[PDB]
């Protein structure tokens, strides 16, 4: 059966990375921009049902819905090639293009006032979607629709449909780099308490590890927030690439949640991309071994997790999932999950399930795969406790010097004090402690 | 809603507070409190300062009276 | 009833002695102040920082008008003290009647 995702983009990035998976999605599947199935995805094997909703022209449109409170990314969105790929009625655009202003309380003010808005359309995709599974918010921790609405949609999500997965992917703000948002550090604690809350589980995208990867491992200089988008887009379309074509393990965004989430609350994904490389970077007749991706995943080049490097967090994988898109020898698998385990190519969390699984699934007909191996990494490691502990400690110099608190003040969220950044701040800490425990043996 | 109303008008009342002390028009708290809402209920503000003007000209001359 | 309990209040609290108490205090203090029911200015804001800006120059101030400019746009905030022309008015009148 199909398991169509309500894709909810909040803010820019939220929306920039909801229009770009989208378009990834529709590429994957042959659907054209216009959502006419290309002319050669007719016999494709993409489950179209599964990942798009079919609407009245049979457009592969997921049932995506971008609601944001700025109307830059709400008319890029509406401007690329995709438009008529996805449903208009879905995409819900508030006229007051303010935005929340970086500021995650105003955010989730912003979120709640557009909850009619957005509620509505997150009801009608869930209602247009035979079997829709859950909602997938593409957000920005720092801003503050992409965290505060970011977290107003994803308890939004999770309230109209309790039993179904709220998966987020949640723009982490860096924590190396000076925010331009000095209120950006509360906006990343809220981001990070709305995905330890009203998120099943949150797929950090930190945007100075997006540029660090992108300049050192695809020679990306300066990667942009459209280069991020992009980036997005192609692991998203990476890890759908089994959704539109039907493999044999892992069919559904539960099963990979429960394969990678030993903790139903520690769900904090890092990310990463294997071979971190530039498209013009062909591998010369290098016959990429299945040891030989997970080694070059486990690289930190390859990581798109902006995890602080911090030598007091052991970070460790609590479940290692390793997505190969493309011919990808099965019994290759099997060699590396050997080889890896034998030299360590990936470090597990001591207290969590060791999932160490080979599965080999088709690729998107629709999306060509430059390398016959690619890979897409999604990993439970405390390194994302480091990258907690550093939203969590700019988290609190905001609230404590009063950082843009102003901004943070002016929001019912924040009005009596900065609770919701206090909040917020307490919930990624403790997320942070547990995945600390967990890579630790103490975490069960 | 009413919360964000609220301290909107508290941070207005303070502004006009800081305006007068600006414009050193030596009005008190309390009468100034009185004279916004007097204001915003309808009044006009011509003829309270007349009022006010003369009753403290009244309590000068008692003053001067009593000297 | 509103209108004569501040001016009964005014003048028991400025005034030593109310203006009850000389009944040709109270007659004069009405004849003056019931003139009209609406506020007598005109609907130009610019007036108001005029004034300001006059109460700062004769009050050897040169940049204290930028402190009722910057005041206005926090103060617009709420939007609904639609009746403050006359406000704007007694508040220059008594910059200038004591400066």
């Amino acid at each position: 059966m199909p398991r169509e995702i309500i894709t909810l983009q909040l803010g820019q990035c939220g929306n920039q990375i909801g229009f770009e998976f989208w378009k990834q999605l529709c590429a994957e599947h042959g659907i054209s921009p216009e959502g006419i199935v290309e002319e050669f995805a007719t016999e494709g094997t993409d489950r179209k049902d599964v990942f798009f909703y079919q609407a009245d022209d049979e457009h592969y449109i997921p049932r995506a819905v971008l609601l944001d409170l700025e109307p830059r990314v709400i008319h890029s969105i509406l401007n690329s090639p995709y438009a008529k790929l996805y449903n208009p009625e879905n995409i819900y655009l508030s006229e007051h293009g303010g935005g929340a202003g970086n500021n995650w309380a105003s955010g989730f003010s912003q979120g709640e006032k557009i909850h009619e808005d957005i509620f509505d359309i997150i009801d009608r995709e869930a209602d247009g979607s035979d079997s829709l599974e859950g909602f997938v918010l593409c957000h920005s921790i720092a801003g503050g629709t992409g965290s505060g609405l970011g977290s107003y949609l994803l308890e939004r999500l999770n309230d109209r449909y309790p039993k179904k997965l709220v998966q987020t992917y949640s723009v982490f703000p860096n924590q190396d780099e000076m925010s331009d948002v000095v209120v950006q550090p509360y906006n990343s604690l809220l981001t990070l308490k709305r995905l330890t809350q009203n998120a099943d589980c949150v797929v950090v995208l930190d945007n100075t590890a997006l540029n660090r990867i992108a300049t050192d491992r695809l020679h990306i200089q300066n990667p942009s927030f459209s280069q991020i988008n992009q980036l997005v887009s192609t692991i998203m379309s990476a890890s759908t690439t089994t959704l539109r074509y039907p493999g044999y393990m892992n069919n559904d965004l539960i099963g990979l949640i429960a394969s990678l989430i030993p903790t139903p609350r520690l769900h904090f994904l890092m990310t990463g991309y294997t071979p971190l490389t530039t498209d013009q970077s062909v591998a010369s007749v290098r016959k990429t071994t299945v040891l030989d991706v997970m080694r070059r995943l486990l690289q930190p080049k390859n990581v798109m997790v902006s995890t602080g490097r911090d030598r007091q967090t052991n970070h460790c994988y609590i479940a290692i999932l390793n997505i190969i898109q493309g011919e990808v020898d099965p019994t290759q698998v099997h060699k590396s999950l050997q080889r890896i385990r034998e030299r360590k190519l990936a470090n597990f969390i001591p207290w969590g399930p060791a999932s160490i699984q080979v599965a080999l699934s088709r690729k998107s007909p629709y999306l060509p795969s430059a390398h016959r191996v690619s890979g897409l990494m999604m990993a439970n490691h405390t390194s994302i406790s480091s990258l907690f502990e550093s939203s969590c400690q700019q988290y609190d110099k905001l609230r404590k010097r009063e950082a843009f608190l102003e901004q943070f003040r002016k929001e019912d969220i924040f009005k009596e004090n900065f609770d919701e950044l206090d909040r917020s701040r307490e919930v990624v800490q403790e997320l942070i402690d547990e995945y600390h425990a967990a890579t630790r043996p103490d975490y069960i | 809603a009413a919360a964000a109303n609220l301290n909107a008008v508290r941070e207005t009342m303070d502004v006009l507070l800081e305006i007068s002390r600006i414009l050193n028009t030596g009005l008190d708290m309390e009468t100034l409190s009185i004279c916004v809402r007097l204001c915003e209920q309808g009044i006009n503000p011509e003829a309270l300062s007349s009022v006010i003007k003369e009753l403290r000209k009244a309590t000068e001359a008692l003053k001067a009276a009593e000297n | 009833k509103s209108p004569n309990v501040l001016l009964q209040n005014l003048c028991c609290r400025i005034l030593g002695k109310s203006e009850a108490d000389v009944a040709q205090q109270f007659q004069y203090a009405v004849r003056v102040i019931g003139s009209n029911f609406a506020p007598t200015v005109e609907r130009d804001e610019f007036l108001v920082a005029e004034k300001i800006k006059k109460e700062l120059t004769r009050q050897r101030r040169e940049a204290d008008a930028a402190l009722f400019s910057e005041l206005h746009r926090k103060l617009h905030s709420q939007g609904v003290l639609k009746n403050k022309w006359s406000i704007l008015y007694l508040l220059l009148s008594l910059s200038e009647d004591p400066r």
